[PDB]
């Protein structure tokens, strides 16, 4: 798993200029932090309750 | 047979309280519109825009953002999105496609746990465990591992509500119609097609409350659904 | 089946409660008598 | 017969003298009122909405007090406390206050929350029943119908005005029957329902007389 | 088409082209012109007597689908038609389906209450109008009675209602069958058709109650 | 100018799509206040649980718990 990481995170640094990361109205790089928590909270969630 | 002998006929939309008027965001169009929404879920949901704070340690002053102004956006609009294909999440038709969606399971769930109980003779919370440990279905052993079933249930059902995910029409994700009404009965727009759709949310929410008293009573009862029947008769 | 320890303790959530909403009431009440402009 | 000016009275033919402010056009309107309670014509419309509210109450009461005691007697069904003026004490028991005797029916066990479950509620409804609400707007504060006619009994004014008159004669008999219902608790400790077996069992010994009586001196 | 008019079957084949009587002219539907008897001359009468055949039909059509269902069902303990009524007098009840907790009834009276209260309104709104409907035929309302309007048109609704009738007439004379199926064998429908199915020339009424009916 | 565009981007955009959008005013607040002022009075039994400042009666809190 530890290459696997450091094969992903070579590309994800080299391509790094992705249309997912840029906002919508003004075309600049940003993160909607509380949408995104809402994503990475239900998969803990889910996670913990699976475990 | 102008009747008025044994009923007093009473003017104006039923709501759900005696004495109440209509949300301004509920006209009664819809099927089963009974001027219900009392915490204004469905009411159209205003937004204000903050602008995106400078975050560039190339500047002097980094201020955070202020607001950009307010917005209220059109809800009901499906789109190619396939992750989040409504505009809104707060919107009237995307909470009816849900209550439908959910209506629909509950309907089909409150049936299957009788049946499956008058046939093993099992509770619907017990026939969980019982199928995981022997797949099975009407006393008749399944051809087929947990493991595999678990992955085709998966599968199956993903695929299906992907199908499903497909329509753009707001009112067709509702109700799609073509191979799914056969028979033509609400097909078209007549006042049968609106009875019709009338019936289906109400005994929609009938079965979304009914399920909810089953799953209710296990947890404190500890039986199911035709248990629970008995337990109660016996109780007297 | 509420034990005496068990009592005490949701006393002391209610009484911390009202030392809350004390401090509460009294800071809104100096704040609307004694409001700016 | 019960409206207008040759209405029945309460004392039949020799009523002769009847108060001059207790004409008809009043729901059972008998001409008594020797007391003189009702001259002011304000205070004998507030007393007409006492005697309807006190006698619809009465009326459920009535029916309340003796069908709990019916069924335990008649094999219908077992409750904790069957008699009336020993329900209260259910909640005060091992498996609180169960419907019907079934304990998969309210089980209640808590008498606060019983009197501030009571208390919101009725404070509520008693508020909406003076000023409108949920139900309806007001328009008599005794006969609402609307929302409180569903069955439209009362559609026709006919019909509406000897209804109301079988409502205050129904309801007066039962708030009667009702204090009866307090004094014989009081003088005999049995419920009203044991009362009515025994006085059926031998009338002549098993009366209010040739028992207790004399022990009340 | 072929159900009405003159040109309509009749009750006595080829034998009935020169014995109809005058009122029964093929305008309503089950006609074969049998009226025999003097009754329906008076078109009062005659209309009277029509919506009795329909209701009396409409009856026997769900009387002999359940004096049926539960005698040809376990858990009902395959129970005779003319032996159901008494099971709310033993000691389970009535347990629909025989499924435990359904219905668990156990007072006569009670059911009584209610099927008059019920009854009495449902009759009520049927001659009088009522909630349902108000202003429509008497034995054919529709509307709230035809959710799937089967029977929007006009000439459908002809032949449908031939369909009824006759329905109804062949469950009306079976109805009276079990009656007296019932009087005579003492057994419900079904065994008395599954008897008749094992042994034909043994089981059958000449055979085996005729001697005994004298 | 507009960024790389990837299948697993386009499908993942709408989630990365509202960055300051806000509902006016205090929104749900009070509700959120409502369940952190339950999570810290769970905070506080379950710390009295450990503290033994609190002794339930079917708890033990010891290693006898394991048997
Ligand atoms: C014909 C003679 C006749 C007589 C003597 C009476 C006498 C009486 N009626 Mg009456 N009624 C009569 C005919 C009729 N009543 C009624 C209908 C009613 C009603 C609806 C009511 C009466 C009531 C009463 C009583 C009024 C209050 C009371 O207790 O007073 C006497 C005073 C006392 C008892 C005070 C305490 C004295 C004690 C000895 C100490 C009273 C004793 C009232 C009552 O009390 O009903 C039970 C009442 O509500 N009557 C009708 C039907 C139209 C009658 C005839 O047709
Ligand atoms: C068309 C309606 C109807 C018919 C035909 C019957 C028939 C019968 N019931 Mg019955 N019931 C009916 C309605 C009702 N029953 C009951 C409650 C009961 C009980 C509790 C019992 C019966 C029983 C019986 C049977 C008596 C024993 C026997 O073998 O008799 C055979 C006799 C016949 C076949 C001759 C009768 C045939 C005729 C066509 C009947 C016509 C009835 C009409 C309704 C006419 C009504 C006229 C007036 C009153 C309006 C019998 C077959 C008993 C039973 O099941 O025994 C084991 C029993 O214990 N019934 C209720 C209230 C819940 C009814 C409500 O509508
Ligand atoms: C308002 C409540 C109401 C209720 C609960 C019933 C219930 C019933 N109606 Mg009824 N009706 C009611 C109102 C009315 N009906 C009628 C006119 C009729 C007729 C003409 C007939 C019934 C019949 C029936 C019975 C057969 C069900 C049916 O129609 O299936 C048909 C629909 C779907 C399966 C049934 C128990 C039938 C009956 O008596 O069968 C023996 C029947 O023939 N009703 C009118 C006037 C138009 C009503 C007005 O309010
Ligand atoms: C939301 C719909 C729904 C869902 C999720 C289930 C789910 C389940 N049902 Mg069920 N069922 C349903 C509706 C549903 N049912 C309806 C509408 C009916 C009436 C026809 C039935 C009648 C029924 C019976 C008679 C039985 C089940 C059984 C089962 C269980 C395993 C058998 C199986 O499904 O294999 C696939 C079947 C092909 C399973 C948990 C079996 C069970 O409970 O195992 C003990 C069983 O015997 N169901
Ligand atoms: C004029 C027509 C007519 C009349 C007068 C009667 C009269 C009667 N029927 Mg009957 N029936 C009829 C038509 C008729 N039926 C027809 C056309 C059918 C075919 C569908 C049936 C099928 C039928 C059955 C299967 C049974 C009766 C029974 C009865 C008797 C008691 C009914 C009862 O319990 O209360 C009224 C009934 C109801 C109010 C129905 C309640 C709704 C049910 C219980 C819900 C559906 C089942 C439910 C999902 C089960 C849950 C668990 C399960 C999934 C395992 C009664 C004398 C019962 C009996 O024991 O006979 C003595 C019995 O079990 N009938
Ligand atoms: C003045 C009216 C009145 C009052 C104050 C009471 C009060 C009471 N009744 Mg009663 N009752 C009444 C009228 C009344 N009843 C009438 C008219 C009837 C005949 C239908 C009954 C039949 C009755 C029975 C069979 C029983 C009681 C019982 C009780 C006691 C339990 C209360 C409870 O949990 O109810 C339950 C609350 C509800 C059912 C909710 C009400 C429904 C709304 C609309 C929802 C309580 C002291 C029980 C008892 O303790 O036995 C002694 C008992 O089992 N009552
Ligand atoms: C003068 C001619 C005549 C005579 C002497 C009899 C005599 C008798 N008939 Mg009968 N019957 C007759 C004409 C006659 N019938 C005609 C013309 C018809 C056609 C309508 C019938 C139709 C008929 C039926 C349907 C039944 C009788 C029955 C009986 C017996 C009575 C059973 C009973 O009630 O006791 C006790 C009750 C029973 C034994 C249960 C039945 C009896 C011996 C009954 C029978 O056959 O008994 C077995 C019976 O069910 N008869
Ligand atoms: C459990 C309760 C949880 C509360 C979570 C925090 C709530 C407040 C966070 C944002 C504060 C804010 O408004 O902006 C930050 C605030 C307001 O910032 C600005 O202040 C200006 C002053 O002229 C104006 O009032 C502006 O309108 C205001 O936006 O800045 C401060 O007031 C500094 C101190 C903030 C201390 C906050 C303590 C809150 C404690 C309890 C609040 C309870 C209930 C609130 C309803
Ligand atoms: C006319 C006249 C004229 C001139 O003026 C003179 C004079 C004399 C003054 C007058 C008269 C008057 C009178 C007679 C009065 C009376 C009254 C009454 C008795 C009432 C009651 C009244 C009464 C009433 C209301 C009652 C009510 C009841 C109730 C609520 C009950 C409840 C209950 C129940 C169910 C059961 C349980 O277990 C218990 C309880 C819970 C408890
Ligand atoms: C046309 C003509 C002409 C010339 O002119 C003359 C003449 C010849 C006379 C005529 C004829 C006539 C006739 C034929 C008649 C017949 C009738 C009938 C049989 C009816 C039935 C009728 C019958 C009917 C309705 C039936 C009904 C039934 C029912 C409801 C049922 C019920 C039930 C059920 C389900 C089940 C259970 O367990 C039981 C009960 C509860 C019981
Ligand atoms: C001193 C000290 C400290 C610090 C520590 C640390 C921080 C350490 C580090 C650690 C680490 C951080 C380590 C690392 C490791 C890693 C590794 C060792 C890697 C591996 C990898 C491999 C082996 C390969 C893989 C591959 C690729 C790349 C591709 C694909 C294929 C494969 C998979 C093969 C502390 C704080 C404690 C304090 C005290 C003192």
């Amino acid at each position: 798993l530890s290459g696997l990481l450091f094969a992903a995170s070579i590309w994800h640094w080299v391509y790094w200029d992705l249309e997912l990361f840029r906002d919508p109205r003004t075309s600049n790089p940003a993160l909607d932090l509380p949408k995104i928590f809402g994503i990475h909270l239900f998969l803990s969630g889910l996670l913990c309750f699976g475990f | 047979r102008s009747g008025g002998a044994g009923y007093r006929q009473y003017s104006g939309d039923a709501l759900w309280l005696p004495n109440t008027e209509r949300p301004a965001w509920l006209d009664g169009s819809l099927p089963g519109d009974r001027g219900f929404d009392p915490l204004g879920l469905s009411r159209p949901a205003e937004y204000l825009q903050i602008d995106l704070d400078e975050l560039d340690q190339n500047a002097a002053v980094n201020k955070a953002g202020g607001v950009v102004g307010a917005f209220t956006p059109v809800a009901d609009q499906v789109s190619t999105d396939s992750l989040a294909p409504y505009s809104e999440v707060f919107g009237l038709q995307r909470f009816r496609e849900c209550e439908l969606i959910h209506g629909r399971w509950a309907m089909l769930a409150c049936l299957g746990a009788l049946v499956q109980e008058g046939v093993t003779g099992d509770s619907w919370v017990a026939a969980q465990t019982l199928v995981y440990n022997q797949p099975q279905y009407a006393g008749i052993d399944l051809p087929f591992d947990i493991y595999t079933l678990a992955v085709l249930n998966s599968v199956l059902m993903g695929g299906v509500e992907l199908f499903r995910n497909s329509e753009l029409d707001p009112e067709r994700r509702c109700y799609p119609g073509g191979a799914f009404d056969p028979l033509n009965l609400a097909s078209d727009d007549s006042e049968r097609t609106q009875k019709l759709r009338e019936a289906e949310i109400k005994h929609a929410r009938l079965a979304m409350v009914s399920f909810l008293g089953y799953t209710v009573q296990a947890w404190y009862t500890g039986e199911g659904a035709l248990g629970s029947l008995n337990k109660f008769a016996n109780g007297f | 089946a509420a034990t005496p320890s068990l009592n005490n303790l949701i006393g002391s959530v209610v009484a911390g409660g009202l030392v809350l909403a004390a401090i509460a009431g009294a800071i809104t009440a100096v704040s609307n008598f004694d409001s700016i402009r | 017969e019960f409206y207008g000016p040759d209405r029945v009275k309460f004392l039949g033919p020799f009523s002769g003298n009847t108060p001059s402010y207790l004409k008809g056009e009043y729901p059972g309107d008998y001409g008594w009122d020797t007391a003189g309670l009702s001259a002011d014509p304000e205070t004998f419309a507030r007393y007409r909405e006492l005697e309807v509210i006190h006698a619809r109450w009465a009326m459920l009461g009535a029916l309340g007090c003796v069908t709990p005691e019916l069924l335990q007697r008649n094999g219908a069904a077992n409750f904790g406390e069957a008699v009336w003026f020993k329900a209260g004490a259910q909640i005060f028991q091992e498996g609180g206050l169960d419907y019907l005797g079934n304990p998969n029916l309210v089980h209640a066990q808590s008498i606060v929350a019983i009197l501030l479950t009571q208390v919101v509620l009725m404070g509520l409804i008693e508020g909406y029943r003076v000023n409108g609400g949920p139900a309806g707007e007001v328009v008599d504060p005794i006969y609402p119908g609307e929302a409180f006619d569903p069955l439209g009994l009362a559609d026709d004014p006919d019909t509406l005005a000897e209804l109301k008159v079988k409502e205050i004669k129904n309801g007066r008999l039962a708030m009667v029957s009702m204090f009866g219902f307090f004094i014989q608790a009081i003088v005999t400790g049995k419920g009203p329902v044991q009362n009515l077996s025994d006085h059926l069992a031998s009338p002549s010994t098993d009366n209010f007389y040739s028992l207790y009586a004399k022990t009340l001196a | 088409s072929q159900w009405y008019g003159p040109d309509r079957p009749k009750f006595l084949g080829p034998y009935s082209t020169n014995f109809v009587p005058s009122y029964l002219t093929g305008e309503f539907p089950g006609d074969y012109g049998w009226d025999t008897s003097g009754l329906s001359a008076d078109p009062a009468t005659f209309a009277r007597y029509r919506e009795i055949e329909v209701i009396h039909a409409r009856w026997a059509m769900l009387g002999a689908l359940g004096c049926v269902v539960p005698e040809l069902l376990d858990g009902t303990n395959h129970i005779a038609w003319f032996k159901a009524g008494a099971e709310i007098f033993g000691d389970d009840g009535i347990q629909y389906l025989g499924i435990p907790g359904l219905i668990n009834a156990k007072s006569i009276v009670a059911t009584l209450i209610v099927q008059v209260v019920l009854m009495s309104y449902v009759e009520g709104y049927r001659v009088n109008g009522g909630p349902a409907g108000t202003g429509l035929d008497a034995v054919y309302p529709g509307g709230n009675f035809d959710p799937l309007g089967l029977a929007d048109d006009p000439d459908t609704l002809a032949e449908l209602k031939v369909k009824e009738i006759k329905n109804g007439r062949l469950a009306m004379l079976s109805m009276f069958g079990f009656f007296i199926q019932a009087i005579v064998t003492g057994e419900g429908p079904i065994k008395n058709l599954n008897d008749h199915l094992a042994d034909a020339s043994a089981n059958n009424f000449y055979a085996l109650y005729a001697k005994n009916l004298a | 100018d507009t960024g790389i565009s990837t299948p697993l981007g386009t499908l993942l955009k709408p989630l990365n799509s509202e960055y300051g959008k806000v509902a006016p005013g205090w929104g749900t607040t009070v509700l959120m206040g409502i369940f952190m002022a339950l999570f810290a009075v769970f905070l506080v039994i379950i710390l009295e649980i450990y503290n033994s400042s609190v002794l339930l009666d079917d708890v033990t809190m010891s290693w006898e718990s394991l048997a």
